[PDB]
RNA sequence: CCAUAGGUUAAUGAGGCGAACCGGGGGAACUGAAACAUCUAAGUACCCCGAGGAAAAGAAAUCAACCGAGAUUCCCCCAG
RNA sequence: UUUUGUAUAAUGGGUCAGCGACUUAUAUUCUGUAGCAAGGUUAACCGAAUAGGGGAGCCGAAGGGAAACCGAGUCUUAACU
RNA sequence: GUUUAUUAAAAACACAGCACUGUGCAAACACGAAAGUGGACGUAUACGGUGUGACGCCUGCCCGGUGCCGGGAGGUUAAU
RNA sequence: UGAACUCGCUGUGAAGAUGCAGUGUACCCGCGGCAAGACGGAAAGACCCCGUGAACCUUUACUAUAGCUUGACACUGAACA
RNA sequence: CUUUAAUGUUUGAUGUUCUAACGUUGACCCGUAAUCCGGGUUGCGGACAGUGUCUGGUGGGUAGUUUGACUGGGGCGGUCUCCUCCUAAAGAGUAACGGAGGAGCACGAAGGUUGGCUAAUCCUGGUCGGACAUCAGGAGGUUAGUGCAAUGGCAUAAGCCAGCUUGACUGCGAGCGUGACGGCGCGAGCAGGUGCGAAAGCAGGUCAUAGUGAUCCGGUGGUUCUGAAUGGAAGGGCCAUC
């Protein structure tokens, strides 16, 4: 064969999905691109990797002029 | 060859004195042991007054509260 | 004849007051430098021996 | 290949020193930053030098 | 040239054998290292020389740690 | 017996009788059980003696640190919420 | 002529003859820790090694590569 | 040589059945012949693969090494140019 | 200092002669009835040769060994680590000698931050100048660009532009993800010290995802650590690094 070769996976995805209670620093997606954006209480590292910035429940929200998913937490 | 006295093991020598050779003659440290220390390990009673040797700002505390005076 | 400890693992590991064994932390060595600092200072205090590898460890030094 | 390692020592204070990568037939003066030294505590002019 | 080597005779022991143990001279490989060459097995098996009732070792040019042990040997610890 | 799978036309056995395979020693960790308990406990030896001495030791009651060193703290660090 | 005793007797081995090659005699070379033997009580018309294989006609070009032989200036070069 | 009260066929089935299913046929037992089957007997396949198995053999594989070969010091001394 | 002459002073490659070591499988003589061996005369070599220790070269003569796995039997061929997409069945994961591509870096500006900006490709007009270089307006709007594959992402721009700079900073690190483990990754806030901004702030490299290898051994600098009687040292340790 020309060709048989792969990467390593990278467990990429919604590790907190929304309504689940999440602790300060909990990672809550872990993506390539901004597919999702930071909302309150909400960061985004070099990774693009959004984590919890307070201790309260996630929000999956769809705001914005171009419509994005947005990620916010609420305590 | 250094040990680690036990203050519950202070009051078991020659009344009240324990310098190395008096310490060594009660079996509580090895007899290769020059340097030896005085820790907090709890319970003293009666008056005991530690020549040559090292002893903790714990026991300092204890062994003088107790009655004896170190050094 | 009494047993004899894999000397080797016991330069390589200390026992906790517990039962643990604390151990120095791989990739410390050589090629520092491609290394962000985050790394070599996550690195390099002592770390505690995973409970999978720790039979492992039991074994080849059953003295301390 | 190519890109060689130096050894960025400081110039007031301790031995202490910093190592990144340099490309030496592109670059071939010598950097001059200004990193902090720990032993010091303070800032100082880090100059470039071989391992 | 003297002499020496020699060659006789005579005293005086030696010669060989024997289970293990002892000291010396030589001295493997399988094996283990999951291969293998350093290393291991191991100065082990074995071969050879001298023994003796035992043999070897032995009265410090020892080793301690500012105190001191006072020859060798063998056993238990120190310590896997 | 070995196998995903054997009446298998895969292995082994002509039959009977006898023999034939997880042992032994010392170290070590864990479970049960008995002693005594912040103690427990002796080794060679000396006993003719499975008594009794002999605690030299060992282990435990304290750990942190690479180590000096400090010690219910200590390490890290210039200092740690 | 010899050969796989016990599945191969041959075109295989040997052979007389042929070439290259080493060997000057305490020979080369071989057996041997060594002494020493063989070579040989021989001495280059001799001896050992290699290939080829009676006899007839012949045996062409290549010395870049590997080996061998000679050369000693230069470079590099161990012990000391 | 596991034991046998040891038939054919078609199917099934570790995939080519004396032994299973369905079926067909066949009194009990010798003796001489034949050799299609009992994947017959004879040798833990010699082919192939596998084992970090073995042995010999080859070489400009790695490591050594006898031998051969080069110098230093030793046994090893006096002149002069 | 250069450049060189005469004498003292200190050694060496060469050789050539010598005899006394050494050799003698030259000759004779004696132990002696003996081609052995020794001894003794005597010639011929003669400090060479030979032999010991050390040393370079050579060395399948001889010895011990090694000579990978995957594999639709083994060989030959191909592959072996890391990244991207599909296969992968709407969380993660998921094989095959299944289907397609990339990586073993690059950059003191391509980092930081502050302040700006907007693209492609056409249309028409315009000197040389033409399809296309540079200009003007109009059209389209992210087909663009992103240091490199592919993916996801970006106008608040992560795009392209400038001005100062060095956060590509030391000590940490609440709390999570991902791994059998080794490990790997994300990270608000704290202490210290910078940069940029008028400040809110942002800054622990680069839009993210490949650019990489454990241990041992040894080297290099640092160091309130250890130092075999004591004082040093060597040597270890710890920190930085190759
Ligand atoms: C050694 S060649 C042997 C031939 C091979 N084996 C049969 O049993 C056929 O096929
Ligand atoms: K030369
Ligand atoms: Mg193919
Ligand atoms: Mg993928
Ligand atoms: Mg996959
Ligand atoms: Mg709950
Ligand atoms: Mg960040
Ligand atoms: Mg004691
Ligand atoms: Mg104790
Ligand atoms: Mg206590
Ligand atoms: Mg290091
Ligand atoms: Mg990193
Ligand atoms: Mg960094
Ligand atoms: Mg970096
Ligand atoms: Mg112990
Ligand atoms: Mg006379
Ligand atoms: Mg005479
Ligand atoms: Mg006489
Ligand atoms: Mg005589
Ligand atoms: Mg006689
Ligand atoms: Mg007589
Ligand atoms: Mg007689
Ligand atoms: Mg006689
Ligand atoms: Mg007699
Ligand atoms: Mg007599
Ligand atoms: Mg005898
Ligand atoms: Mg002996
Ligand atoms: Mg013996
Ligand atoms: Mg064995
Ligand atoms: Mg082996
Ligand atoms: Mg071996
Ligand atoms: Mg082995
Ligand atoms: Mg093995
Ligand atoms: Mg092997
Ligand atoms: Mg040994
Ligand atoms: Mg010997
Ligand atoms: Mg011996
Ligand atoms: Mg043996
Ligand atoms: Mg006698
Ligand atoms: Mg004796
Ligand atoms: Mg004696
Ligand atoms: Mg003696
Ligand atoms: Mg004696
Ligand atoms: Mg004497
Ligand atoms: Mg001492
Ligand atoms: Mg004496
Ligand atoms: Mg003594
Ligand atoms: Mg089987
Ligand atoms: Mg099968
Ligand atoms: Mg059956
Ligand atoms: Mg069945
Ligand atoms: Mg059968
Ligand atoms: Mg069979
Ligand atoms: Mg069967
Ligand atoms: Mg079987
Ligand atoms: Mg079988
Ligand atoms: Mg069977
Ligand atoms: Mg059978
Ligand atoms: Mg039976
Ligand atoms: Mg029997
Ligand atoms: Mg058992
Ligand atoms: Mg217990
Ligand atoms: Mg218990
Ligand atoms: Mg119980
Ligand atoms: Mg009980
Ligand atoms: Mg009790
Ligand atoms: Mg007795
Ligand atoms: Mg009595
Ligand atoms: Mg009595
Ligand atoms: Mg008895
Ligand atoms: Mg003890
Ligand atoms: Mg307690
Ligand atoms: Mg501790
Ligand atoms: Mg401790
Ligand atoms: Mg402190
Ligand atoms: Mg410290
Ligand atoms: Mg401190
Ligand atoms: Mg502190
Ligand atoms: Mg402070
Ligand atoms: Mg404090
Ligand atoms: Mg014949
Ligand atoms: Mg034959
Ligand atoms: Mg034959
Ligand atoms: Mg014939
Ligand atoms: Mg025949
Ligand atoms: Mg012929
Ligand atoms: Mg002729
Ligand atoms: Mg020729
Ligand atoms: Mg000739
Ligand atoms: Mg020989
Ligand atoms: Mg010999
Ligand atoms: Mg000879
Ligand atoms: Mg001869
Ligand atoms: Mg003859
Ligand atoms: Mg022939
Ligand atoms: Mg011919
Ligand atoms: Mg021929
Ligand atoms: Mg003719
Ligand atoms: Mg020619
Ligand atoms: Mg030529
Ligand atoms: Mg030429
Ligand atoms: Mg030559
Ligand atoms: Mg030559
Ligand atoms: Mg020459
Ligand atoms: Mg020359
Ligand atoms: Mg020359
Ligand atoms: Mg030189
Ligand atoms: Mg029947
Ligand atoms: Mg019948
Ligand atoms: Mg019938
Ligand atoms: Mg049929
Ligand atoms: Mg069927
Ligand atoms: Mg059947
Ligand atoms: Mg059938
Ligand atoms: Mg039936
Ligand atoms: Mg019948
Ligand atoms: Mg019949
Ligand atoms: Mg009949
Ligand atoms: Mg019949
Ligand atoms: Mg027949
Ligand atoms: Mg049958
Ligand atoms: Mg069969
Ligand atoms: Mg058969
Ligand atoms: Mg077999
Ligand atoms: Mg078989
Ligand atoms: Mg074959
Ligand atoms: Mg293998
Ligand atoms: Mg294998
Ligand atoms: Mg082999
Ligand atoms: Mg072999
Ligand atoms: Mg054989
Ligand atoms: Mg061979
Ligand atoms: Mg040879
Ligand atoms: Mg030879
Ligand atoms: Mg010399
Ligand atoms: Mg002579
Ligand atoms: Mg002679
Ligand atoms: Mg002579
Ligand atoms: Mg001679
Ligand atoms: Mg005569
Ligand atoms: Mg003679
Ligand atoms: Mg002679
Ligand atoms: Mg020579
Ligand atoms: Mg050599
Ligand atoms: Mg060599
Ligand atoms: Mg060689
Ligand atoms: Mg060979
Ligand atoms: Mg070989
Ligand atoms: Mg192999
Ligand atoms: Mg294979
Ligand atoms: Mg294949
Ligand atoms: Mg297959
Ligand atoms: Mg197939
Ligand atoms: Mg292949
Ligand atoms: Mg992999
Ligand atoms: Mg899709
Ligand atoms: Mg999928
Ligand atoms: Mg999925
Ligand atoms: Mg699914
Ligand atoms: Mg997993
Ligand atoms: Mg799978
Ligand atoms: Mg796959
Ligand atoms: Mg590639
Ligand atoms: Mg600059
Ligand atoms: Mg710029
Ligand atoms: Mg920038
Ligand atoms: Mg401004
Ligand atoms: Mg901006
Ligand atoms: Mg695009
Ligand atoms: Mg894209
Ligand atoms: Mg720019
Ligand atoms: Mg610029
Ligand atoms: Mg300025
Ligand atoms: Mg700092
Ligand atoms: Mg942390
Ligand atoms: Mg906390
Ligand atoms: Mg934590
Ligand atoms: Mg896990
Ligand atoms: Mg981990
Ligand atoms: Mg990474
Ligand atoms: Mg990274
Ligand atoms: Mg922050
Ligand atoms: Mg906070
Ligand atoms: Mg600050
Ligand atoms: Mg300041
Ligand atoms: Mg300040
Ligand atoms: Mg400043
Ligand atoms: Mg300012
Ligand atoms: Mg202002
Ligand atoms: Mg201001
Ligand atoms: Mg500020
Ligand atoms: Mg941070
Ligand atoms: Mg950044
Ligand atoms: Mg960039
Ligand atoms: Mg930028
Ligand atoms: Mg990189
Ligand atoms: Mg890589
Ligand atoms: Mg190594
Ligand atoms: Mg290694
Ligand atoms: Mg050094
Ligand atoms: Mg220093
Ligand atoms: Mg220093
Ligand atoms: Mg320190
Ligand atoms: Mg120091
Ligand atoms: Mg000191
Ligand atoms: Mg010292
Ligand atoms: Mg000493
Ligand atoms: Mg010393
Ligand atoms: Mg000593
Ligand atoms: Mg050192
Ligand atoms: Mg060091
Ligand atoms: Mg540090
Ligand atoms: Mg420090």
């Amino acid at each position: 064969t020309r060709n048989g070769r792969d990467s390593e996976a990278k467990r990429l995805g919604v590790k907190r999905f929304g309504g689940e209670s999440v602790l300060a620093g909990s990672i809550i997606v872990r993506q390539r691109g901004t597919k999702f954006h930071a909302g309150a209480n909400v960061g985004c590292g070099r990774d693009h990797t959004l984590f919890a910035k307070a201790d309260g429940k996630v929000k999956f929200e769809v705001k914005g002029p171009k419509n994005r998913k947005f990620i916010s937490i609420e305590a | 060859i250094t040990a680690e006295i036990r203050l519950s093991d202070l009051a078991k020598v020659e009344g009240g004195v324990v310098d190395l050779n008096t310490l060594k003659a009660a079996n509580i440290i090895g007899i290769q042991i020059e340097f030896a220390k005085v820790i907090l390990a709890g319970e003293v009673t009666t008056p005991v007054t530690v020549r040559g040797l090292r002893v903790t700002k714990g026991a300092r505390a204890a062994i003088e509260a107790a009655g004896g005076k170190i050094e | 004849p009494k047993i004899k400890t894999v000397r080797g693992a016991a330069k390589r590991f200390k026992k906790t007051g517990k039962g643990g064994f604390k151990h120095k932390h791989a990739n410390l060595r050589h090629i520092l430098t491609k290394k962000a600092t985050k790394r070599k200072r996550h690195l390099r205090p002592k770390a505690m021996v995973s409970k999978g590898d720790l039979g492992l460890v039991i074994a080849c030094l059953p003295y301390a | 290949g190519i890109r060689e390692k130096i050894k960025l020592v400081s110039s007031a204070g301790t031995g202490h020193f910093y190592t990144t990568t340099k490309n030496k037939r592109t670059k071939p003066e010598k950097l001059e930053l200004k990193k902090f030294d720990p032993v010091v505590r303070q800032h100082v002019i880090y100059k470039e030098a071989k391992i």
